[PDB]
């Protein structure tokens, strides 16, 4: 019945030390069904790159919007879409569905190319930008993903070190909760290197 | 040139021709006049009588708005009626939000934008007619004339139609000869004497002729015809003089 | 000249030629004769023929119980003026439980008509009405053109050769006017006054339609071999 | 020659129908004239009543647009009547949106927007008039704005608009040229008026009776004309000096 | 009535010529002349202060308009045209993008949206064109500083130094000598104020001369303080004065 | 959420709290509810988030094109009428509670919009959550005639009430001076009461901890040459 | 609320608490319910507030357009352009409003306007929800042609106990003075109406 | 009323032909000659600048070559107000079918949805036609490298090599003479700019009056890359050709 945990699923980014990370899970499932262990909840622009968790035909629809406007964006601007310009899109499209919502959790992450610092952002359904220093959480298990972060994150983590940090927060907070799990992937994002890693996790 | 040809089209002189050439269609019509006495206002036309088979006294030419408006015309006969329908609509709305009924220099000014709206697009043609209107209101009498430019002024005394020329003299030497004003009664009878004299200039066919007044003492401030042995002592009042 | 290509154009002497160019249509319609009394109110219509293989274009028709018209031009656009007439009679009917006055069922027509004048891309109607009809104020005539402008008469006709029945009409005043209680001889004055506008031709069985409303009388229409008594 | 009949462009680069509005203008053959005081802002105006069955009370072309703003009209009443209206509901509306008065300026610019439309659509014809606004605005101070069938508007420190408008201009133009302000340094605004009169009379060549001037004042937080007795007593105080 | 007026009034000729548009830039030609030069770290835009008569105050008409903190625009031909299209191009640099990126367009996409509009008046029913070239000078983050020009039909192009109306084809020679690289916005302000005497005719001084600059950010301007990102307006206009000065060393 | 403004001596200061909360869950403890509408016109917001920063970038926008339009400088009685008829139009739909200041050229004011769209007028206001301990504290403090300084002191005062005795509010004080003929000073982070204390041990992990399937570069670049 | 309107010989006087309440928290306890609409008439307003501020904005327009086309509107003017807004839109509407105003040649005119959209033109009127608790008292007390101050005195004792019964009333007791003088605003503080 | 100025612009001629559309064709003939010519192994798109000025600002220029998506580009010759309508259409159109199907647009699909539009305004609406002629260059996994060109008719058709604006006549011969379809991208490149250097009405070609672009697979493994040349690259190619 509630729209946002009828399929279920996580995403959770943090900073580092010229470094960002952004994971989730990759379940899909209808209610206490288990359907698809492939469902990866997050999408890149550019450098610019998207989690959304919730409803999944308005996470899959959203991340069509976004590449469509990403898209023609960089065709009249001659440019790619930074984090901090991408963020003010996202809110601005959410917000002219305000009562008629897209049942979404969205996360932004990503570095600008031009002045080299770390962003992340997250959203309500309707538009709400958090623009947090350390971490943002989004899904079914927020409040778990909010304890691990609160306690395991501690600020200017290397990225090798960040991995660790943001993959037990999500691993952990998905364990405890029945509409998260079925697998992980963890991205790294560096100025000029992005790299993908699926985690090892419990599959029930 | 090709300026007279469209509405709305600025001549090199800075005229609309279209609506000087309506003039020609009011200038071609019957005469019609209007007198604003002490406490209220007095209406009178000219109907031709084209043929015996027409009914008397049925034909009617001036026209009530609301209950305090009266309203007489010369030129096209049909144009005046749209006008006046227009005119209950904009009174009806004003009373409708405002409860008070409308203000005649309020009325003019509905009817003036409506007749000016007409000078403004190709798309529609002016009005072919000059009114004559007024009433009672709270301020006391007001008499108007309105032209198919859309302008329009107060009056003392109006005039229009095929006759205008004889008509204003005759009203000229009433403002003259009576500064601190005209009764009503008196209005009706000098209204009857301007139309018959007005005739000469129609004398081929004779003709009817039909009065109306707004008066605060005789009528109640309500517009209402001059009908029975009232018209026929105006009328008899008329062809005295004439003689 | 210039100044007649469309109906929103005034001519430099104030001449709507559009609304000119319709009435001539009426000229060239069939004559048709009104009349009445102060108890009845008459039509008299000389229908036309395309050919002898042809019927006789119905002139006549029914507006309600108590009112109806006949026509002369365009016969269309009698048509739809006379459905105008019916359905604003049938409103007077179903909202006030009234029967529809002829002198406020020709202000609707002439308003309606004027609309057609002043504005752009329509044009006037190019026919002319008599309607006849009996109200709360007894017998009545009116006649109707597509300039806008309606008449009340006692008497009058419209079409081609109009004149010669107006004529007689206009001397017989006196005498039809006083013919009360008494329809056959109130037709029977408008069969003569017809007459008067016909050339070669005469009133046949299938040629003359005659209608009449009255004190105690509907709207009824007579064509066909009930006309056979008044030629 | 189409082009001289809408509001399209000649080969020259020119828009007929907008010049032949600006000569429409002047039908009325009256002249007005608008100058500032410290405290206030003047506009008087030629009033003729030619005929004698006219009705004089209803015969002006001042109208008061909202309890601040006052507008003088320089062309034919129907046109001037339009505009009036206009500027009226435009007022008002402002206010109800925007919760504070409509100042004279911003009303001057959305007129000029106005008939600026009518010099770019077809279909709309432009208005034959010349609107004179003013005002004693809050921010500004004593204000006239002027627009035109072309949709230009500028402020002014005095102005003039007429047939004779040249006339008055230089006379105008002459006296701050002198003084070397930007207004009529005087307290009152009865001697403000008592300047415009005596400066339209010197500029024109004719005298003037009570009941041949229209004169309108704008003062802080009101607008109003004057009677044809306040206009006698302005007249009598010119001619005692 | 209704706009009955739903076809094109600019029509192509057998010559394959588009009259009105052609009759929109000879507007322009008899309009007071502006030009625009960009220097290295600046944009200026000039033109002359015409009034119609010396009892109009002239301050009261801005020439020259702000139509973002970092854009600027200046015209020649038609006034009242020029007029509504900065409240159009203010509006649209609103509707279109601030706010949907939550920031102001750069130089070249509001001269776009400008420029649709202008093309707009150029095919649409009922309407006949702008009868104005524009000049808009702006600055972007990732553009850097930049100058164009708007015509009638809705092109637009950029430059590094142009003039537009009265005496464009005499100033546009002068900017091609006096132009280089490596102007400070000092020396383009000194060229724009010698390129215009040449084309004015009586006085010429900061009270008959509109002139304003896109250059540095002014945080005095920006009427608040909290906000380090926030550093101000690149658009200044120059005071009567600021010019007078500058007409000294001339 | 704990929102207050008071009238001074020369012009009007404005404050708030800087928790967010879904439920019992703080969504964002450095939250930002001070909204500038106009140079020199602020405004705090109270209930749904994303409807207040909305409304006053929609209102803002259209006062900058106002501004520009009039050649004149933003009314505060024009951002309170654009806001309250809007929000009229919505019915209370749009959660909007505001506390709406500023300076002008007819002098300084303070309003507060309810989301239904009725307007008060004040010398002190408070709306949110925390406002009935942010009144009492204004209600026992407040006089007429304050200064700058004083009005800062009862202002943050009056959100701390809010911080430490209503659950819905939080962490930080927020400020915003808006004084007669000067610059509007937007004091982000004014106080900062809640900084938590160090953690007993650091829960950085070996290298390797974490299992791991596949690694992968992922292309952000472009469709490269040649 | 407690609100009323009272016609005397030299004109009209209305009357009202400051009390604005969310349940039974007092979300304004100095509000101004005595609204202006134009120079001479202003209205008592009760019900909801963001409603009848709305109401009396439209209302404001509507005179100060209706002024500048055909002058001063009456009272009954203005209590007809309220009406048909509450009258027209009674679904969606929760306003009480009193109308009152002066004329020279009427003088001074009170409307009142429930719930429904109705109208009702009578000498004088009370309303809110305190307006119950002196029913009693001023259907006793008034007179007709009453001084000015008698008629403060009247207000000041009837608001007095409405606001002494009511819990939604309370506050300041404002009162708006309309005569040919002019307009005057008078306030009158608990310390003063609550020992009476 | 309005009828009296109506130009009538979709209408025949007693011929069979749209009065409006021809005269489209013969503003589009005075335009700067654009060259489209399609390789084996890529496409290039070359384009002349109308009569410069040393002033205009050229590495930030665009007036002939645009890009419509990552696969798909275009040369413009006729109006250029027209022209970006109508590429922001394009553009739009290329985004919907990626949104609808998760594939990128086949050429042929965007190219008639662009035609369709133009031949609307010469059949209903009253409105002049877009004084515009595309060339489009475009890859697709379908047919592969793609050359179209559309006019103001609606009416479009695929080439090997083609012009269009002005001396397209001239420009077609010297094409269809030396044009091979064994060809490659470097060759059409010398192809395209050596057909400009005749037909141009300048004294001579030079870097600052012309437009480049390429489409190649020369992108690292199977996939497309466009490229659209800098001032400096126009220059050097030209060097590389002997032109200059
Ligand atoms: B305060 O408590 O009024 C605060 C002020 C806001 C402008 C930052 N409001 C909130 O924190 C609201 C509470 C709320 C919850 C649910 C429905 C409506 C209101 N929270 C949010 O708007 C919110 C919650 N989670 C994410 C984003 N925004
Ligand atoms: B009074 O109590 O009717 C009063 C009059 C109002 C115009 C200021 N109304 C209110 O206080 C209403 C609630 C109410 C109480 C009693 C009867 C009817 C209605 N309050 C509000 O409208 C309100 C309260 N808080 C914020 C915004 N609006
Ligand atoms: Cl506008
Ligand atoms: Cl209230
Ligand atoms: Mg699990
Ligand atoms: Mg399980
Ligand atoms: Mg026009
Ligand atoms: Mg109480």
């Amino acid at each position: 019945s509630d729209p946002s945990s009828i399929n279920g699923g996580i995403v959770v980014a943090m900073t580092g030390k010229d470094c960002v990370a952004i994971a989730c899970d990759l379940r899909l499932g209808s209610q206490s069904l288990g359907v698809s262990n492939k469902f990866e909840k997050i999408f890149h622009y550019g450098h610019v790159f998207l989690g959304i968790t919730g409803l999944a035909t308005d996470v899959t629809t959203l991340n069509e919007m976004f590449r469509y406007k990403t898209n023609l964006y960089k065709l009249k601007e001659e440019r790619a879409i930074e984090p901090e310009t991408f963020t003010q899109l996202v809110s601005s499209s959410l917000y002219e569905r305000r009562f008629g919502p897209y049942f979404v959790g969205p996360v932004v992450a990503g570095i600008n190319s031009k002045s080299g610092k770390p962003f992340i952002a997250g959203f309500d359904l309707i538009g709400c930008i958090d623009e947090a220093k350390d971490f943002i959480v989004s899904g079914t298990a927020s409040d778990q993903l909010f304890g691990m972060c609160e306690s395991l994150y501690e600020p200017n983590l290397e990225p090798e070190d960040l991995f660790e940090t943001i993959s037990q927060a999500l691993l952990n907070a998905a364990d405890r909760d029945a509409l998260s799990g079925w697998g992980a992937v963890v991205y790294i994002i560096k100025k000029d290197e992005v790299v993908k890693r699926y985690l090892k996790m419990r599959q029930d | 040139t090709g300026y007279d040809l469209s509405n709305s089209v600025f001549s090199p002189d800075g005229r609309n021709f279209q609506v000087e050439y309506a003039v020609k269609a009011v200038e071609n019509g019957t005469t019609s006049i209007g007198i604003k006495c002490n406490d209220g206002v007095v209406f009178a036309v000219e109907k031709l009588i084209t043929s015996k088979l027409l009914v008397p006294q049925k034909n009617v030419k001036i026209q009530v708005v609301d209950r305090h408006i009266g309203c007489v015309y010369s030129g096209l006969i049909p144009d005046g009626r749209h006008l006046v329908n227009r005119g209950r609509e904009e009174a009806a709305s004003f009373k409708k939000l405002y409860k008070t009924p409308i203000p005649i220099p309020a009325f003019a000014d509905r009817l003036g934008q409506y007749v000016q709206a007409h000078t403004l697009y190709n798309s529609v043609r002016p009005f072919g007619v000059s009114t004559i209107f007024g009433g009672v209101d709270k301020n006391g009498a007001h008499l108007y004339m309105l032209e198919p430019s859309g302008s329009y002024w107060g009056y003392k005394g109006a005039a229009t139609g095929k006759g205008r020329q004889s008509a204003k003299a005759e009203l000229e030497k009433l403002v003259d000869h009576h500064p601190e004003g005209l009764s009503a009664r008196e209005a009706v009878k000098q209204a009857a004497k301007i139309i018959y004299l007005a005739h000469e200039d129609n004398k081929e066919k004779d003709f009817e002729l039909e009065i109306s007044w707004c008066s605060l003492s005789e009528t109640n401030g309500l517009h209402k015809f001059v009908k029975g042995d009232l018209l026929q002592e105006a009328i008899d009042f008329a062809q005295k003089e004439i003689n | 000249n210039n100044y007649d290509g469309d109906t929103v154009t005034f001519s430099p002497t104030g001449r709507l030629f559009q609304v000119e160019y319709a009435l001539e249509a009426i000229k060239q319609g069939s004559v048709t004769v009104g009349l009445r009394s102060n108890t009845h109110a008459v039509l008299v219509a000389l229908k036309r023929n395309a050919d002898e293989l042809s019927s006789y274009q119905k002139k006549i028709i029914k507006c309600d119980e108590h009112m109806g018209l006949s026509l002369a031009g365009l016969a269309p656009d009698a048509r739809v003026l006379s459905n105008y007439l019916r359905q604003q009679c049938n409103y007077s009917s179903l909202v006030f439980n009234r029967k529809l006055a002829v002198e406020r069922a020709g202000h609707l027509l002439c308003d309606k008509a004027q609309k057609n004048t002043q504005s752009y891309g329509g044009r006037p109607y190019g026919v002319g009405l008599l309607i006849i009809g009996y109200d709360k104020s007894g017998a009545h005539l009116l006649e109707f053109q597509p300039s806008g402008n309606v008449t009340e008469l006692y008497g009058t006709a419209i079409g081609a050769r109009s004149q010669g029945a107006k004529t007689y009409l206009e001397r017989t005043l006196d005498t039809f006017i006083k013919i009360d209680g008494n329809p056959d001889e109130l037709i029977k004055a408008g069969v003569e006054a017809i007459s008067q506008s016909l050339r070669d031709e005469s009133l046949t069985v299938d040629n003359l339609s005659i209608a009449i409303v009255g004190k105690d009388t509907p709207f009824t229409i007579y064509d066909g071999e009930a006309v056979a008594k008044y030629i | 020659g189409y082009d001289r009949h809408i509001t399209i462009f000649s080969p020259e680069g020119r828009l007929y129908q907008v010049e032949y509005a600006f000569k429409a203008t002047n039908q009325t053959n009256i002249n007005s004239l608008a100058v500032r005081g410290k405290d206030c802002t003047v506009v008087i105006s030629q009033k003729k009543v030619p005929d004698k069955l006219l009705d004089p009370t209803t015969v002006s072309y001042i109208f008061c647009i909202s309890r601040t703003i006052g507008m003088v009209v320089n062309g034919p009443i129907p046109d001037a009547r339009n505009a009036a209206l206009r500027a009226k509901a435009e007022a008002a509306e402002f206010r109800y949106k925007y919760g504070y008065d409509m100042p004279c300026d911003v009303l001057a610019k959305r007129m000029a927007n106005l008939s600026q439309i009518y010099t770019q659509r077809a279909y709309m014809r432009p208005l034959g008039v010349i609107l004179t606004f003013v005002s004693v605005d809050e921010e500004l101070g004593p204000s006239i704005y002027k627009t035109d069938p072309a949709g230009y508007y500028v402020g002014y420190k005095a102005t003039a608009t007429g047939p004779k408008q040249q006339e008055i201009t230089t006379n105008l133009e002459n006296h701050f040229k002198k003084s070397k302000i930007d207004h009529i340094n005087e307290e009152s605004w009865e001697k403000v008026v008592e300047f415009a009169i005596t400066h339209m009379i010197d500029a024109l060549g004719t005298e003037f009776s009570k009941n041949d001037l229209e004169v309108g004042v704008a003062t802080k937080d009101k607008f109003f004309t004057l009677s044809a007795e306040n206009i006698e007593e302005r007249l009598v105080a010119i001619a005692e000096q | 009535m209704t706009d009955r007026y739903s076809f094109s009034l600019t029509t192509f000729s057998p010559s394959g010529k588009l009259g009105q548009i052609d009759y929109a830039l000879t507007a322009v030609k008899q309009g007071v002349t502006s030009l625009g030069i960009k220097a290295t770290n600046g944009v200026v835009i000039a033109t002359e202060k015409k009034s119609s008569s010396p009892l109009a105050m002239s301050e009261t008409l801005s020439k020259v308009s702000l139509l973002t903190p970092d854009i600027g625009a200046v015209y020649s031909g038609m006034g009242p045209d020029y007029r509504v299209l900065v409240d159009k191009s203010r509006k649209v640099a609103h509707t279109s993008y601030k706010r949907i990126y939550g920031e102001y367009p750069p130089t070249k996409l509001l001269v776009s949206e400008v420029a649709k509009i202008m093309q707009e008046a150029t095919q649409s029913g009922g309407v006949r064109p702008f009868g104005v070239s524009l000049l808009i000078a702006g600055h972007d983050e990732f553009n850097g500083f930049s100058l164009y020009q708007v015509d009638p039909s809705g092109s637009y192009f950029p430059w590094k130094a142009t003039a537009i109306g009265k005496g464009s084809v005499a100033a546009k020679t002068f900017l091609e000598k006096r132009w280089n690289d490596e102007l400070e916005l000092e020396d383009a302000i000194h060229i724009a104020l010698l390129t215009l005497k040449e084309s004015v005719e009586g006085e010429f001084n900061g009270d008959t001369i509109e002139l304003a600059i896109i250059g540095d950010e002014n945080p005095d301007l920006l009427g608040y303080t909290g906000i380090p990102t926030d550093k101000g307006p690149r658009f200044r206009k120059l005071t009567s004065q600021e010019i007078n000065d500058r007409l000294e060393a001339l | 959420t704990t929102i207050v403004g008071v009238k001074f001596n020369n012009g009007v200061v404005i404050a708030a709290d800087t928790r967010s909360t879904q439920g019992p869950i703080v969504a964002d403890k450095n939250c930002a509810k001070l909204h500038r509408i106009s140079p020199k016109i602020w405004c705090a917001g109270a209930g749904t988030a994303a409807d207040t920063e909305a409304v006053t970038q929609l209102i803002g926008s259209n006062i900058e094109l106002h501004s520009l339009y009039t050649s004149r400088e933003p009314r505060v009685v024009s951002a309170l009428q654009m806001l309250k008829q809007h929000l009229f139009k919505y019915q209370g739909h749009i959660g909007a509670y505001l506390i709406v200041a500023g300076v002008d050229p007819t002098g300084s004011h303070l309003f507060s919009i309810h989301a239904h769209g009725s307007t008060d007028v004040g010398y002190y206001l408070s709306l949110g959550s925390g406002s009935l301990a942010a009144m009492a504290v204004l209600e026992s403090h407040w006089k007429q005639d304050l200064t700058k300084e004083e009005a800062i002191k009862l202002a943050s005062d009056a959100i701390q009430a809010g911080i430490w005795n209503d659950l819905g509010s939080g962490s930080n004080v927020d400020v915003c001076v808006m004084e007669i003929g000067k610059d509007a000073e937007y004091l982000r982070n004014y106080l900062t009461p809640n900084v938590r204390e160090e953690k007993q041990k650091s829960y950085k992990f070996p290298r390797g901890t974490t299992a791991v399937l596949k690694e992968s570069i992922v292309n952000i670049c472009d469709i490269q040459e040649e | 609320t407690s609100i009323m309107a009272v016609t005397f010989k030299d004109g009209v006087i209305l009357g009202a608490d400051s009390r604005t309440t969310t349940g039974a928290y007092i979300a304004n306890r100095v509000t101004d319910k005595l609204t202006r609409v134009h120079d001479k008439i202003w209205c008592c307003r009760s019900g909801s507030a963001a409603d009848t501020q709305a109401i009396a904005d439209i209302v404001q327009y509507h005179l100060e357009l209706y002024t500048s086309q055909y002058g001063t509107p009456s009272t009954e003017t203005a209590a007809s352009v309220f009406k048909e807004l509450c009258y027209e839109n009674k679904d969606n509407l929760t306003a009480g409003i009193i109308v009152a105003g002066y004329d020279d040649k009427n003088k001074g005119e009170v409307y009142t306007i429930p719930l429904g959209g109705s109208v009702h033109k009578l000498p004088y009127a009370i309303a809110g929800s305190g307006s119950t608790f002196i029913y009693g008292y001023c259907d006793k007390n008034f007179r007709e042609n009453m001084s000015k101050e008698e008629t403060v005195d009247f207000i000041k004792h009837s608001l007095s106990q409405a606001i002494k019964w009511d819990g939604s009333s309370g506050g300041v007791i404002r009162m708006v003075v309309l005569t040919a003088a002019g307009v005057e605003r008078l306030i009158f503080y608990p310390d003063e109406y609550e020992q009476l | 009323g309005s009828r009296r100025y109506d130009s009538r612009t979709t209408i025949f001629s007693p011929e069979g032909r749209l009065y409006q559309v021809e005269y489209a064709l013969e503003s589009i003939s005075h335009a700067g000659t654009a060259i489209g010519i399609m390789a084996s192994d890529g496409i290039v798109l070359a384009a002349e600048r109308k009569v410069t000025s040393t002033l205009l600002e050229q590495d930030t220029s665009t007036e002939k070559l645009y890009k419509l998506n990552d696969k798909i580009a275009v040369a413009v010759a006729g109006l250029t107000a027209d022209a970006e309508i109508l590429i922001n259409t394009a553009r739009i159109h290329a985004q919907n079918y990626l949104k609808t199907y998760n594939e990128d647009i086949p050429v042929e699909i965007l190219v008639r949805r662009l035609s369709d539009i133009k031949q609307g305004y010469t059949q209903h609406g009253g409105l002049r036609p877009f004084g515009v002629s595309f060339i489009y260059a475009g890859y697709d996994d379908r047919y592969g490298y793609q050359l179209y060109t559309s006019n103001p008719s609606g009416n479009y058709t695929g080439w090997k090599a083609i012009s269009v604006g002005a001396n397209t006549s001239a420009a077609q011969t010297l094409l269809q003479m030396d044009y091979k379809d064994d060809m490659k991208v470097d060759d059409a490149i010398e192809l395209a700019l050596k057909t400009l250097s005749k037909t141009t009405d300048s004294s001579a070609l030079t870097y600052d009056r012309l437009e480049f672009a390429t489409i190649r697979k020369g992108a690292n493994d199977g996939e497309v890359y466009q490229k659209i040349f800098k001032p400096q690259e126009i220059k050097d190619i030209l060097v590389k050709t002997g032109i200059t």
